[PDB]
Order: structure tokens, then sequence, then C-alpha cells
């Protein structure tokens, strides 16, 4: 009587084993105890909510508050007023649709003589409405109620979707992630998918309805009749115009592909239109506890209590403590950075930053697709930053006192990232607008250690590597900057401070001065800068201006801490001094380090060791011509369209560190060679559709040049040298497509594709692609990609290598089995259903019945715990294990399927999990709950931005949370969850398919190809023991480590060390000595743990 | 001799207290007629056995920097020794001998 009582004109009856019609709508949702909603129980939500927005006393006097949002102005209030009759005119919409659903085949005859139509897949709207005369109509309370959630949606939806990298995309489509073509994914980010966009507006709707899901019900109607509300809502949007909706078809790319994919996109507004700056009204007048607001002051942000899109997974108390310290962080707004921004105007900010204006009759079709998105970023990080701007105005007369606070979750890799699509955490142009730090500096005297720190900062802005020199170095470095190009850039913003006017050609001046220097923190160094020239009172002055403290290749220096065992080499003391981990020097920091002991990083390290490797490859088909021929063909077109690539006139070949920062990041990711080979060809083939704009650019100007001048003219002395390097590209291009090497039995040979490059090209339209790009991959991945990998295997270790097997192969076969489980179990279920009468095909399982199936999986370990994180590789949310339609609309279209939370097959997303997770994500945790931890700081991943008073203090302690996250053991974490599982797995009840795919990590190849079952069981165990031993090795060696003197200098921007008050000397010893002493030590702790076990004359 | 290394393999294990050898095996098995009679040193060179071969000797001579010891690299070179040896000498006139149909 509770639901029944306020829903009593609803067509059908409440109980589930009923003889005629019954109401899966109150059979699925209960009134909650307290109430969520203020439109429950109201009879015209759609005026009720519009009369509360006609003024502010009524807005207060709804809402039950004492005084509403300043910014909910006159001209506010206008706006909502066109906005409420714009709603009132989709509803007519909707029940216009419902009439001609009821007229088509006579659904509304049949309905009316107890045909249950209200069971089909489209008809699960007819659950909500009520008896007409001979006919039916709407519930206007619901059907109005969600009219508002649809308005609130359309304002609000764009500035919350995720963002979709290149792995999403290419799971949607199918396609390979290494054959993507080119702007298929600028062009999915832009829009939203039918899932995406329907199964956000649900969202809205079911929380406006302010009801109860019942855990006993079908998952069919809890979770179909909000969805088919949304389908229908969206329909009428793009009949409006106010969503555009666009197909995309895969058969053009690939004809073998018959998918389709719809894409919708909202029209914006205006920039100027005044509801951009309070666009939540709805939200807060329908809601008792609003989620979509801006917080300001002491309103301070509530703490998640699961972790994003994994809700299976709860927040640790560790974890709940450092979201806690991170939301209580104020923001300001720098006045003079903002002034700037609106004098120099949109357009000519993309035309500084950005790509400016495009002229398409003078450029490539894939060139130009680039550059529209680099763009699209510029200018929607422009808007959305102007549009919080006018909020915070109507705050308070001063605009730089008014706090701000930002809302924070954590990631499933354990990493804290600020709720939003552009916020100072992820825009750079917002970066430098918003900052939460602030000095007061001394800058009377230029020797003063306050103005010492004004230069760091300044320094570190303009492109200077600051953590390889020191002190006085730098200065003198700063100051030919300034006294020399950067002059008169430095004129113009002094006179813009006093004055407030730019010139026309304010875009030319910093063009000019910066050069390969200009970026957005560039522009923030050279105001602050002309503001202390005219200050009148040097002795107090207030910067926003901030120095980071940037650790030194972050990601590889923390996989070889946390997971190398055995014993200590030379190597890896040389290879980890390069990190910031110093032995036997006290007191020693990174600029000393550079300065004097050893100038050359991880990147610059690998490289070396690429061209050793190379050159032993091309030492061994000496003898091959054919073979020959093909290296160097690979590596005359890369010299031509790649900077890190150069050949002398005698042939030799000279590498650049830059050739190995990308492959050295992903290989510690897990990336595999496929990888790193498609990313190093699509590098060659955006420098190729460049040179291609160039061709029409020259034509243009001159119809009479010729092609290789046209091509080649700025980088040929003459023409003779220009028609060389023209012979060079189409000779390259036709070798590298006409014939790929096949390994077989250990060597390569070359072999025929018949699918070569010819004719004439068409710079407009010129594109590789099919066969074409599949054939220089392989040239690639077999000539330079293992080349390259033994290079970087030299560098970090073997050992590294072998425990990051080991942690793959673990993981892959946990997955595998816990993903045929919960298809098994799911299958025996629905075949109980079966056998009940009340029970119908499509209305699948129940949440009850689901939590069931997922706790019987308990005993199989499928969460890693650390003791302050955890870790779920597996979990996803897929729509494989419904296999069926959910909901569609009244025009049998927009077919939604149905999507559950269920266990899904890793992969090589075990390497990833770990070393981010107990790396830099377990390292910031420690940072924002340590004792005496930094205040006012903003924390983006793997760097800090710390105000000039505190510069020293903020990096010792950053270095100190470094130490801490060192003591961890992620391979004994996954141990102890593996052990776990190989003693309750049963390997006998596995489908076929699934024993198949643990073949293929746990044998070889040619043990695989009959094996039982029993050797499948027999070969899994070996890799517990594994990595048993691989965690006892590196829990010794931090051990010892701990009882040695070390200097941390990983954060090395400052130069403030941390001291691990270690009380055995190493200093005056070489890297070959200090490893037979550590050896002596790791020798020693093996035999007491053992020796504990066996526990006159 | 295969007394004599058998004896002085079990003391170096006293005092201390793989896929190479698969591509040997090849080599001695193989039944074409064509193949075998280009000599052994095309079928090294095809059958890229030089490399396992190259990795031991670089630690012996000191060119490639390891963490084993000298009881680790003798307990490797010894090995390979009884590979050939057991390879060559025993299951290759099996081979020979397999071509007729009867026992001569």
């Amino acid at each position: 009587e509770g639901i029944d009582a306020v829903y009593p004109s609803l067509v059908g009856t409440a109980d589930s084993k009923a003889e005629g019609i019954k109401n899966y709508f109150k059979l699925s949702f209960t009134l909650p105890e307290e109430q969520k909603s203020r439109t429950v129980g109201s009879e015209a939500p759609l005026k009720d909510v519009a009369q509360a927005l006609s003024s502010r006393a009524r807005y207060e006097l709804f809402t039950e508050k004492e005084t509403a949002n300043p910014a909910f102005n006159g001209e506010v209030i206008k706006r909502y007023k066109e906005l409420m009759e714009h709603g009132e005119g989709i509803a007519d919409i909707l029940r216009s649709r419902l009439a001609k659903f009821l007229n088509t085949k006579d659904v509304g005859k049949r309905f009316a003589q107890g045909t249950e139509a209200n069971r089909w897949v489209g008809g699960k709207l007819l659950n909500i409405v009520e008896q007409d005369g001979d006919t039916f109509k709407y519930n206007e309370q619901l059907l109005q109620t969600a009219v508002l959630a649809g308005l609130q949606w359309r304002l609000t939806a764009t500035s919350n979707t995720a963002i979709k990298d290149a792995k999403d995309v290419a799971a949607i489509t199918g396609i390979d992630q290494a054959l993507l073509p080119e702007g298929l994914v600028e062009q999915f980010d832009t829009g939203m998918t039918l899932t995406e966009a329907v199964s956000s507006l649900a969202q809205k709707i079911e929380s406006y309805w302010g009801l109860s899901r019942n855990p006993n019900a079908p998952l069919g109607y809890t979770k179909g009749i909000p969805t088919a509300m949304a389908a229908e809502i969206l329909a009428a949007f793009v009949e409006s115009t106010d969503v555009v909706e666009n197909i995309v078809d895969m058969s053009e790319i690939d004809p073998d592909n018959k998918k389709t994919i719809g894409l919708y996109t909202i029209t914006e507004l205006d920039s100027f239109d005044p509801i951009n700056s309070f666009p939540t009204a709805i939200e807060e007048a329908v809601l008792v506890n609003p989620t979509e607001k801006m917080f300001f002051g002491d309103d301070i942000p509530p703490v998640a209590n699961t972790q994003l899109r994994n809700p299976a997974v709860r927040n640790t108390p560790e974890q709940k403590a450092a979201l806690k310290a991170e939301q209580a962080t104020e923001f300001y707004v720098h006045t003079p950075m903002v002034q700037f921004y609106e004098t120099l105007g949109k357009d000519r900010i993309l035309e500084l930053m950005g790509a400016g204006t495009l002229n398409k009759e003078l450029l490539n079709d894939n060139h130009a697709k680039s550059l529209e998105g680099k763009n699209r970023s510029v200018e929607d990080s422009y808007n959305q930053l102007f549009s919080v701007i006018e909020q915070v105005r109507a705050q308070s007369e001063d605009i730089s006192t008014v706090p701000i606070h930002y809302a924070y979750n954590m990631t499933r890799v354990g990493r804290m990232q600020m709720l939003g699509k552009y916020n100072p955490q992820s825009a750079k142009l917002v970066r430098e607008a918003i900052l939460p730090t602030k000095a007061t500096l001394d800058l009377s005297n230029q020797n003063n250690e306050d103005f010492s720190a004004f230069q760091l900062g300044l320094a570190q802005a303009l492109d200077i590597k600051v953590h390889t020199m020191t002190r006085e170095v730098m200065s003198d470095e700063l100051t030919k900057l300034l006294e020399g190009n950067l002059k008169p850039a430095i004129d113009m913003m002094v006179e813009f401070n006093t004055t407030g006017s730019l010139p026309e050609n304010a875009v030319d001046v910093l063009n000019t001065a910066l050069g390969d220097r200009k970026s957005f923190v560039a522009l923030m160094a050279l105001m602050e800068y002309s503001r202390y020239l005219v200050a009148e009172d040097k002795s107090a002055f207030v910067t926003p201006l901030y120095v980071e403290a940037d650790g030194v290749t972050n990601g590889p220096i923390n996989a070889m801490m946390l997971m190398t065992g055995g014993l200590f080499t030379p190597d890896w003391i040389r290879n980890i001094a390069k990190g910031g981990l110093f032995i036997g020097s006290p007191n020693k920091t990174m600029n000393e380090h550079r300065s004097t002991a050893d100038n050359n990083d991880l990147y610059q390290a690998s490289t070396n060791a690429l061209m050793e490797s190379l050159g032993k490859l091309r030492s061994n088909y000496a003898s091959n011509m054919p073979i020959q021929s093909q290296i160097d063909s690979l590596l005359s077109l890369m010299d031509l369209f790649l900077p890190d690539i150069n050949l002398g006139e005698n042939g030799a070949l000279e590498l650049k560190r830059g050739i190995a920062k990308n492959p050295l990041t992903i290989t510690i990711y897990g990336s595999g060679a496929r990888g790193i080979a498609g990313k190093l060809v699509s590098s060659v083939t955006d420098a190729i559709y460049e040179r291609m704009s160039d061709v029409l650019k020259a034509r243009a100007k001159d119809p009479n040049i010729s092609a290789a001048m046209a091509m080649f003219g700025k980088q040929a002395a003459s023409e003779a040298h220009a028609e060389e390097l023209l012979a060079r590209f189409l000779k390259d291009m036709e070798t590298l497509t006409s014939t790929v090497p096949v390994k077989r039995k250990g060597v390569l040979e070359l072999q025929s594709t018949g699918t070569g490059a010819k004719g004439k090209i068409n710079p407009k339209t010129y594109t590789i692609k099919g066969e074409q790009l599949k054939a220089l991959q392989e040239n690639m991945l077999h000539f330079f990609v293992e080349p390259l990998r033994n290079g970087i295997t030299q560098t970090v270790g073997e050992s590294l290598v072998y425990s990051t097997e080991q942690l793959q192969k673990a993981t892959q076969i946990q997955s595998v089995v816990l993903e045929d489980m919960f298809k098994q179990r799911v299958q025996e279920k629905l075949a109980e259903k079966a056998k009940d009468p009340t029970w119908k095909k499509g209305d699948f399982l129940t949440q009850k019945e689901l939590n069931d199936i997922q706790a019987s999986l308990n005993n199989l370990a499928p969460m890693i715990e650390t003791g302050s994180q955890t870790f779920y590789i597996a979990g996803s949310e897929n729509a494989e294990v419904a296999n069926q339609v959910l909901a569609t609309n009244l025009d049998d279209r927009m077919r939604v399927p149905m999507s559950i939370y269920a266990p899904a097959q890793a992969g090589v997303a075990g390497i990833p999990f770990m070393t981010i997770g107990t790396g830099d994500g377990m390292m910031m945790q420690t940072l924002s709950t340590m004792k005496g931890a930094p205040k006012n700081t903003l924390k983006i991943f793997d760097g800090m931005n710390i105000g000039l008073n505190d510069i020293t203090d903020a990096s010792r302690k950053a270095n100190e949370a470094v130490y801490t996250s060192w003591q961890g053991n992620p391979i004994k974490n996954v141990y102890e969850s593996y052990a776990k599982f190989m003693k309750n797995v049963d390997f006998s009840k596995l489908s076929p398919e699934a024993l198949e795919a643990i073949g293929k990590s746990a044998l070889e190849y040619d043990q695989r190809e009959n094996a039982t079952v029993d050797d499948i069981a027999n070969a899994a165990s070996l890799i517990e023991r594994n990595l048993r031993n691989i965690a006892l090795g590196v829990d010794i060696r931090h051990k010892v480590l701990d009882k040695v003197n070390l200097s941390i200098d990983q954060m090395a921007a400052v130069g403030a060390p941390y001291q691990n008050n270690g009380k055995i000397d190493l200093s005056n010893m070489t890297p070959e000595q200090q490893a037979d002493e550590l050896n002596k030590l790791f020798r020693e702790e093996l035999e007491a743990r053992k020796q504990k076990v066996a526990k006159v004359g | 001799i295969d007394r004599a290394n058998q004896y002085v393999t079990d003391s170096i294990e006293r005092l201390s207290e793989a896929h190479l050898a698969k591509l040997t095996a090849a080599i001695a098995s193989e039944k074409q007629g064509e193949i075998v009679a280009q000599g052994v040193m095309t079928a090294m060179n095809q059958g890229k056995v030089w490399q396992p071969f190259h990795d031991l000797v670089n630690d012996i001579v000191g060119r490639t920097k390891t963490n084993a010891n000298v009881y680790d690299l003798i307990k490797l070179v010894k090995s390979q020794i009884s590979q050939d040896r057991q390879q060559f000498r025993e299951h290759l006139p099996t081979v020979i001998a397999g071509k007729f149909s009867r026992k001569l």
C-alpha cells in the first residue's frame, strides 16, 4: 500500500502470480524511507518547478534555504523562462508518439483485451500508462519529471563524459588497434555512442523519480523501464534539432566489417549565453542532495565510497584519508592571467597556441584531420574556463578572494583524479589561471635567497634543464634570455600592465621571442617578471609562481626497484644512479651528479645500446645482399622524415636520445613488440602527410615548380640535391611495400607480397593503408624493434624482464578461470527459471541472484590486497554474458544491449596495474597523509607544484615519500592471491575453450598441441613457486639496502635530498667494490632465515 | 673417457654448495640425404645454433659482464661436450643402420 497508494490509476494489478495484466513498475520500485526528490506527490512537476524558478524569494521558499546563489540574477531568471517553455513542447511530442504506437497494428486494442503487450522489448513503456476512455495515456507526474531530467542533461552532459583512447575505440569498432584509420579516434570522442547517451540519461531519470529498486525484481524491468524512457526522450530531442545524429559505416573502410555505429552530439549554446553562469538551477531545486554543483568557501565535497566505475571495490580507510586532504585545498583566480586571455581573444589564442585558421584547399586530407583535433582541445578549454569565471565573479566584488574546492576520486590503478573534463589538473590553459599556491618574497636585493627562488621558477618555465646544472650556472643562462630574445616580449608586457592594451602584432612579437619555448606556462613567466619590474615595493612582492618537482624517468626507475630480484650487480648500481639513488655519497643532489659524475639519463643509455644491437644485426646478414638492401631502405626512409635519425656522407648512422622516449615508457606498461612497431610507423606517416601539404602550398605560389623542389625545396641546397632526395623516397616506399621479411626456423627470408606501390601520387588525398600499411609494420618489427628491445633489456636488467613474464602469466591464467565460472553459473540459473511459469525469456536474472554468483567466486581470490590499496584486474562491464536486447523506442530503433558487471580476461593489463598502483600511486597517497605533509600544492601524477616560500622543505618530504613506496613488494601480494586460487581451483570442470587459453600461457608451443588436463594443472603450479622465489629475493634486497647510507633525489628540481640514516659506510668505493659488499649482506640474511626455520680446551 | 667425465662432474657439484641441446639433436637426426651431403658446417650455420654458443664464451672471456661464479660456468661448458658425444657417437650410427631392412 506504500507505492500502491501513490499511483492507484496505473494499468494492471501488483501481483506477480496474477492472471491478467501485471504492473511491473509497482513490482520493481518502492518508496524510500526519507524523501530524495521534491517532485514526488505533485500533480504538475513541469509547472511547480517553473513557478519556483520565477523569482529569488520563491526559489528560496521551495528549496527551504536562507539565501539562494548570488549568480541567480534577473538575466538568468529570464533565460530559464524560455527553457521551461521549450520543455513543454518536448512533452507534446512524446504524447503524440504514444498515440501513434497504440494505433498501428491494433496494439491498444489487443492490450485492452488481456494481451501482455507490456512485456515486449519495445512495449516496456506501457507499465506507466493509465486507462482513459477506450484508450491509454501517460502518467503526468512520471512523464513531466522525466522531461525535467532531460533539460538538465542537455546542459551539462558534454562536460562530464569520459575520454575515449585508442584502446576503447578499437573494442567498439572491432578493428585492430595498430590499424586504426586516421581521425577515427578524434571523431569518436567528439560525440557519444548510443549506449553512452542512453545510459547517462537514464541515470538522471531514476534519480529524479526518487524511488528505490527492489532487490528481488528481475533486471529486465528495474533497468529496462528507465532505459525505455531515456530512448524516447533522446528521440524527441533529435526531432527538435537539439541533438544531431550521425551514422558511420565500418564497411567503407573495412568491407569485411558489417558493423554500424551511430554518434550523437549535443548542439552547444552561445558563449555569451547568461545561462552559462548558473546551469544547475533545475538540479538543485529537485534533489534534496544535489550532485552537480560548484563548491565555494566552506562547502566541502563529500568523500566517495567506491572506486571509479568499479562498484565492487571500496576505498580503503587509508585511501579515504588522502581524498579528504586533497579536497580541503583552496584554489584562487589569478586576475592578471585572466585579463590577458580575454584581451588577446579566442581567435589569437588559437592562432598562437594552436593551428590557427585552416585553408582546406592547400592541405592534405589526413593532415587536416589532425589539425582540427588540436584546435578543438584549445577552444573547448578556453570556453570552459570563462564559464567558471562568470559564476565566481557573482559571489563577491573581489574575484581573487573566493576559495574554490574540487572533488576527487580513486582511479582503478590507485590514482587520485579530479572530477570533470577540463580542470587545473588536466587542462594546461586552466592550470595557469587557477592556482592553489601563493608566496611573499623580498626581491629588493639580487643576492637574497628569496630572489634565487624567483629565478628558479622563471628558468623552469622557459624550458631550461634546471635539474642538470648548479644555481649559479642557471642564473647566468636566464640573464642572457631576459636581455636578449625575450626583451621585446617583456617590453610589450610592461606596457600591458600599466595601460591594458596590446598591439595588433602581439602574436608575431611573442612567436619570435619564444620560438621553441612557446607554452602556456611560459606566458605567466613573462607576465610575472614584467609585474616585478614596475612594482613600487619589491620587498613584499606577492606572486603565484611555482616550481614543479618532476621525477626523472619515474616509470622505469620504479620498476627496477620494486620488481628486481637476485644478487646485486655493478650495472644495476650505475643505472639506478641516474634515477636519483646514490650509495655512499652523503648529501649528494642530482645537480651535482649531472654536472660532474654522469650527464646521460636512462633514455640516452638505451639509445647507445640500440646502436650496438643494430650493428650486430647487420653483421649477421653481411653475406645476404637482399637483406642488406632492405635494412638500408628502412633507415633511409626514417632519415628523411625523422629528426632523430641522421646518415652521414660516409654512411654512418647517428641516433639521438629522443628515439627511445616512447618505446621505453610503454615497454614498462606491458605493451608488446607489435604495439611499439605500430606507433613508430605512425610517426613516419604523420611527417609524410605534412610534407604533402607543403607541395600544395608551393604549387599555388608557382605553378611551374618541379616536383622535386616542391617536396624537398628547403631540405636541399641545390636542385640536383633535391632530385637525389626524390629518387630515394620513391625507391624506398616501393621496396618497403613490395617484400616483407618472414622469420622461420630462426632466420629471416624475404617474401614478396605482390601489392607494391605504383603510380603517380596525389598530394591532396595521398594515403597509406590496407596491405601497404601492414608491409611497413612488418619491416619495422623485424629490423628495428628487435634491436630496440634488446637495448632496453640490457639497461633495465635481465632479472626485471623475468619478473614481468611470470606476473603476466599468473594474472592471465587467474582471469581465464574466473570468466569461465561466471558464465557457467548464470547459464545454470537461467535453466532453472525455465521451469517457472511466472518467468518469460528476456527478464534475465535478479540483482539478488547476481550477487550470489559473485559471492561464490570469493574462494578464488579475485582481488589483490596490499594493506592500503585494492586492485581488481579482471573487473569490467560487458554485454557478452546477457547477449540480449534491453529496450528500444516506439519506432523499433535505438536498440540497447543489456550490459552487466562481469569478469573478463586480463591479457597484458597485469603489468600496468602493479607498476603504477604500487609506484607513483602509493607515493602520492603517502605524501597527502604523512606527518608534516606539504600544504597548498597541486598533485599531478609524478609531479607537484610548490610555492616559492616552501620549495626546500616540500622537496625533501617528496623524496621521503618516494623512499617509503620503495619498501613494498608487489610480487608478494600477487603470490598470496595466486596461492589461494591454486588451492581451490578445479581444472576438470573447465570448458574446452578455456583449457586452450590456459595452455597458451603455461606451456610451450610444442607441448600444448595435445596437452591433457593433468599437464595444464602441473604447469600452472610451477608458476606458483616461481613467484615465491622472486618475492623472497625482493624482500631481502630491501632489508640490506636499509642498513647503508643513501641519498634520494628522485624529485630533482630543487636539490633537497633525503637521507635514510644508515649506519654502514660505503664511501670511497667503486661500483664493483660496492656490489661485493652488498652481496655479503645478502648471503648473511639468507642464512639467518634458514637457521631460524631450522630452530678447558 | 665417459667414466672419467662423470667422476669430474660429480666432484664439482660437491664444491658448489638448455635450448642449443635441442638444435644439435636435429642435426644428428637428419634423414634427407640431399642435406647431409652439404657438410656439417652448412647445417650448423643454417640451424642458427651458433648464437647460444656465443653467449657462454662471452662470459668466459669477459666481454659481457655476468653475476655467475666460476662453478656455474664450468657446469655449463662440460654439459655441452657430453651432449655432442651422446648425439654424434651414439645416435648418428643408429640412423644410418635404420635405412636397411636387414641386420648386417
